[PDB]
């Protein structure tokens, strides 16, 4: 950048460096006193507030969260990991199953992905989606989009041997608020928003399941057909162009997932710095300011780039 | 991965979800060049997520679990319109009809829990029932009600003053004068009162930051905390990217 | 919803003809200049192609 | 459908009448310049005017108000003709 | 959709069509293909369109030039267009 | 009693397309709904904010108008206005300050035209407009070179800036 | 986003001639040729320049 004399408070807004001047040191000590008094007043107020005291704490990260490992039933989709020794002498669990995801995969912080979940590259798990692999494995293929508030569930195979794992193929779109229990979905399928897919349902490639449609258990939706309804029934065959739509939706949501992953993955200090970037961008919109005569500022980071 | 032409710049440090030890989800956040706008009296629940080009008018209430994603196209929610729990409002890039694909919600519109709206025009004083799906290009005219568990197919219309129900949503009955005049508005006013209540017991910076500050202070005391000039690093990364893009032969 | 930023335009496509305090010979030089600063220089040769 | 006021005249004739207001618009500085100058000189001359009866002053004000032509009226009706 | 009278624009276009060497003699009216009735060449067709450009102060798209084929079609194009 | 109910038409049946000539000279196919005013349909399509001006009436400035050229065949659908009212006053100021010499016999304002079935494939053009000012925020310098949309303007209308 | 209702250079020289005709007024003004010659008059010469090369058929 052009200048190197920028104030340290300007360069490090998240945390100012250690006070060096006498006045700064006195301000630091006064801030310490204020912090302690404020916490005391907070606790006194919390006493009157009653049970709970309106206390707040950081929440656990459930996007990458474990499940109890079963020695009888080995993991199928996810990886198994040891736990810290102190937690071993407290909890007594030897190993815990953890989800397995590729680097390109985007999982929202809100989303809860649990245990036996394998997610492929370029796939996206969006906000509010709950993926529980506690009893049986969940497999999601590449470029597959589990949208907002989608619930994917599994069950145990049981005596019959009926497969109760959930296998989702590549280029599959699961619409918002859809509920998928232990079913199998082939490649290039759109599941409509609100659609319920129950046990034993095999949806063949190229098919579309309509919005708000409940497909009955043990029903095979054949390839290239559109099925809608509360007792989901066939209405029409997929048009040739609608297939290109299916692929286009998958790819568009891949790009969308890349963007959302980029935004969410920034650290706090960078987020606060970017907030200040936006703010002084707004303040610098006036081009008759004295400083604008002095310098031309870089657009992405409003730092002096060259003199005017 | 890294968007080098992003409005605020490239990301100097990106952290993986495995490395997160606490939930960092933001209730309002910016997706590249698209910025959500909110009024003073707009209530967004801590669970709720609002991203992209979403414009929240006065007295808009976004309750717990609702996701309003304005990534593909613009979402506008009118005055005193409430998005209830776990209800998803999203916008498509294009609509099948050929009209604008923005998701425009009128005033005094109640979207009941788990209802999905995508690229639809919802008129003033409308109710979308629970688990009701309104697809792309579907237009609900003002003072109309969609019953719970009903689907409006793409490019379909619900006329004013009518109650519609069914998976292929069909006409059921004409809404009465009392209903259209009072009850539809009254439901939105009730949920505004509930959201006003939730806002009144919310602190500006609730005491959950203390836990992360404890870790940061521990790092400071043990001298692992590093001071990074993110602004300068963003500038340098963009310069290097431009130089490399000039150098490349293919 | 973030404003875009426009740019400026360059004109003054000057023609710098054969000029004595320069390298000897005849030089025809077409210069595109933004104000007093040059943005493109296109030397025209062939004036002494024998 | 609701009862509505009857609008006198045909739609296209009324629109044609309204379109006679779309004429080259002079800038108002030209009027303002002359009004300022003659007003300054007028205020200087007024101190020398004879004292008039209140009745005559009011009648003169009434006549001036009746004789005043709104600037829009000349705008619509102006013809560059003898 | 005729912004200006069909007779006027037709008389004007056929007046410019007459200016071309051929496209005359026994048949200079409507329903005459430029290249299959009038003996015009493609370049001559493009120049004729440019002369109509000068007459009626309005441009013609090149893809429309691919679409235009007849004396009826050119007058239809010019009547349709509001600038005319 | 109890006559037959008439099922509504879907959006596809009641969409008409209008070919709009913009200021640059390009022709745009603007899909529009029957029953909507022309100004709203033009705004939703994505035309720039310079293409439109507020309705200069005492209480109509929230409405966004455009200077449009209407073919003679569709002059019938334009709305009549009473001269002795203030709607004619809004119209007269909009001619006086915006249109001025650029007026033609086809000149009309979009709000007074409502789209219907018989107006399908109608060709209209944006009429040239002179620089106008109401407030520094709501003004037109004379340059049609901003690439925004009048849709993206949440501001209802001109007040003190 | 889908409904069944949703989805329902042999002449290179001609393009070059169109480019020349469209650029003719600019060269008239740049070369101060307004008074000496008319636009139509130059448009006539350009065709003869094009017609000299008619026999060729290889692309
Ligand atoms: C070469 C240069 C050209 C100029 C030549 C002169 C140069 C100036 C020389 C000296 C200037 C100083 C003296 C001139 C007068 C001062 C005015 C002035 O300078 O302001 C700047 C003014 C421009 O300012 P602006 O802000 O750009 O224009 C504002 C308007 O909105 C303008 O917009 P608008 O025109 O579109 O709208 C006009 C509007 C503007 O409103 C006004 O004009 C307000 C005038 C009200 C009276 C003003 C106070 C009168 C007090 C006079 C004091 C002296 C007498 C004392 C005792 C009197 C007691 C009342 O009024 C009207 O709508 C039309 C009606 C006009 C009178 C309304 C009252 C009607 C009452 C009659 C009732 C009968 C009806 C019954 C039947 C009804 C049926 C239902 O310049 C001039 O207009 C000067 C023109 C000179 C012509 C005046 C002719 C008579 C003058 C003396 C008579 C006094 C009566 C006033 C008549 C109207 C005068 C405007
Ligand atoms: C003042 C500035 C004046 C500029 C002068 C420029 C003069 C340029 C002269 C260059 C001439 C060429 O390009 S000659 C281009 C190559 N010549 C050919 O013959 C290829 C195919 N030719 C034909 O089809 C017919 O001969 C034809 C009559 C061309 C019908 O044109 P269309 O294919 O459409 O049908």
């Amino acid at each position: 950048s052009l200048l190197k004399n920028y104030p340290p408070s300007y360069l490090y807004p998240f945390r100012h460096p250690k006070p060096e001047g006498v006045i700064e040191k006195v301000l630091f000590n006064l801030g310490s006193l204020f912090r302690s008094a404020g916490q005391g007043m907070d606790e006194l107020g919390s006493l009157m507030l009653g049970n709970g005291g309106m206390q707040e704490s950081v929440g656990p990260n459930l996007a990458y969260a474990p499940v109890k490992y079963n020695p009888a039933a080995a993991p199928k989709a996810g990886i198994v990991a040891p736990i810290p020794a102190s937690a071993q002498r407290v909890l007594g669990v030897k190993e815990i199953v953890l989800p397995s995801k590729a680097e390109s995969t985007f999982i929202a912080p809100n989303a809860n992905v649990l245990g036996d979940v394998k997610i492929g590259a370029k796939s996206s798990i969006w906000y509010g989606a709950v993926l529980r692999g506690d009893v049986n494995s969940i497999e999601i293929g590449d470029n597959t989009n589990v949208q907002d508030n989608v619930t994917i569930h599994v069950a145990k195979h049981s005596i019959d041997g009926k497969l109760r794992n959930t296998v989702i193929g590549n280029n599959v779109t699961i619409g918002h608020c859809a509920t998928i229990h232990a079913c199998t979905i082939a490649d290039n399928v759109i599941i409509g928003m609100g659609a319920t897919v129950l046990d034993g349902v095999k949806v063949e490639s190229g098919s579309i399941v309509g919005a708000g449609s409940i497909v009955p258990p043990n029903t095979v939706i054949p390839a290239g057909q559109v099925w809608v309804g509360n007792p989901a029934k066939f209405i029409r065959n997929v048009l040739p162009e609608e297939n290109g739509f299916i692929a286009s939706s998958a790819n568009n949501y891949d790009l969308l997932g890349q963007q959302h992953k980029f935004e969410n993955s920034k650290v706090f200090e960078e987020m606060l710095v970017e907030e200040e970037i936006a703010k002084d961008r707004e303040l610098l919109e006036d081009k008759n300011l004295a400083v604008h005569q002095l310098y031309i500022f870089d657009p992405q980071t409003q730092l002096a780039a060259r003199p005017r | 991965v890294n968007f080098y032409d992003a409005p605020n710049g490239p990301a100097v440090e990106q952290v993986k979800i495995e490395d997160e030890w606490y939930n960092r989800q933001r209730t309002e956040f910016n997706i590249l060049n698209k910025q959500p706008s909110k009024a003073d009296d707009v209530f967004i629940a801590p669970n709720a997520v609002v991203c992209g080009d979403v414009d929240l008018y006065q007295k808009v209430s976004i309750f717990f679990g609702a996701v309003v994603r304005g990534d593909l196209n613009t979402i506008r929610i009118g005055e005193n319109s409430t998005i209830l729990d776990k209800a998803v409002v999203h916008a498509a890039s294009t609509s099948p009809t050929g009209l604008n694909a923005a998701t425009i919600i009128g005033s005094n519109v109640t979207v009941e829990p788990h209802a999905v709206l995508r690229s639809c025009r919802i008129g003033d004083n409308c109710i979308v029932g629970a688990r009701s799906v309104v697809c792309e290009g579907a237009i609900m005219h003002p003072e109309s009600v969609l019953a719970p568990g009903s689907v409006l197919a793409p490019g379909r219309q619900i006329p004013s003053g009518e109650l519609w129900a069914g998976s292929p949503a069909k006409f059921v009955r004409k809404l009465t004068y009392y209903e259209t005049s009072n009850v539809i508005r009254e439901s939105a006013e009730h949920y505004y009162d509930i959201a006003t209540g939730f806002r009144n017991e919310t602190f500006d910076h609730g005491s959950a930051w203390r836990d992360a500050e404890a870790y940061r202070q521990k790092l400071v005391d043990y001298k692992e905390y590093n001071w990074v000039n993110y602004r300068e690093q963003k500038y340098v990364m963009r310069l290097q990217r431009d130089a490399a893009e000039l150098e490349k032969l293919l | 919803m973030k404003p875009l930023t426009p740019s400026k335009v360059s004109n003054f496509t000057i023609n710098f003809g054969p000029q004595h305090p320069a390298a000897h010979g005849v030089l025809r030089l077409v210069l595109e200049m933004d104000g007093e600063i040059i943005k493109r220089a296109d030397p025209h040769i062939g004036l002494l192609h024998r | 459908d609701e009862p509505k006021h009857q609008i006198p005249g045909n739609a296209l004739d009324n629109w044609a009448f309204l379109r006679t207001y779309a004429k080259p618009l002079p800038d108002m500085i030209h009027y303002y310049y002359y009004v300022y100058l003659f007003g300054f000189f007028f205020v200087y001359k007024v101190a020398d005017f004879p004292e008039y009866s209140p009745r005559v002053l009011v009648m003169a004000a009434l006549i001036g108000s009746l004789f005043y032509v709104r600037r829009d009226w000349v705008h619509r009706e102006f013809k560059d003709s003898p | 959709s005729s912004f200006l009278p069909k007779e006027e624009v037709e008389s004007r276009i056929i007046a410019q069509v007459k200016e071309q060497n051929l496209a005359a003699g026994i048949k200079v009216e409507l329903s005459s293909r430029f290249d299959k009735d009038l003996g015009l060449d493609s370049l001559d067709k493009v120049e004729l369109l440019i002369s109509l450009e000068e007459d009626f102060g309005v441009e013609v798209p090149d893809a429309e030039i691919d679409k235009i084929h007849t004396v009826e079609d050119a007058v239809n194009f010019f009547i349709s267009n509001p600038s005319s | 009693d109890h006559d037959h109910y008439t099922p509504p038409k879907t959006v596809f049946e009641d969409t008409i397309t209008i070919n709009v000539l913009d200021y640059d000279g390009k022709k745009h196919a603007v899909k529009a709904l029957i029953g909507t005013p022309l100004n709203k349909a033009l705004v939703e399509y994505g035309f720039s904010s310079t293409y439109f001006f507020p309705n200069m009436g005492y209480y109509t400035q929230h409405i966004s108008d455009a200077h449009v050229f209407i073919p003679e065949e569709y002059w019938k659908y334009v709305e009549n206005v009473d001269l002795k009212t203030d709607d004619a006053e809004a119209i007269k100021l909009m001619f006086k300050l915006v249109v001025q010499d650029y007026q033609r016999e086809t000149s009309f304002f979009a709000s007074y035209l409502t789209l219907n079935k018989e107006m399908d494939n109608m060709t209209i053009g944006f009429g040239p407009i002179k620089p106008w000012h109401i407030t520094p925020k709501w003004s037109f310098n004379g340059h049609h070179n901003v690439k925004d949309r009048m849709f993206d303007r949440l501001e209802t209308g001109p007040f003190i800036e | 986003m889908t409904s069944r209702f949703a989805y329902v250079t042999c002449q290179k020289a001609r393009n070059l001639y169109l480019e020349a005709c469209r650029c003719l007024p600019f060269i008239h003004r740049l070369h101060k040729l307004e008074e000496i010659t008319s636009l139509k008059e130059m448009r006539l010469i350009i065709k003869d320049k094009f017609r000299v090369n008619s026999p060729v058929t290889d692309s």
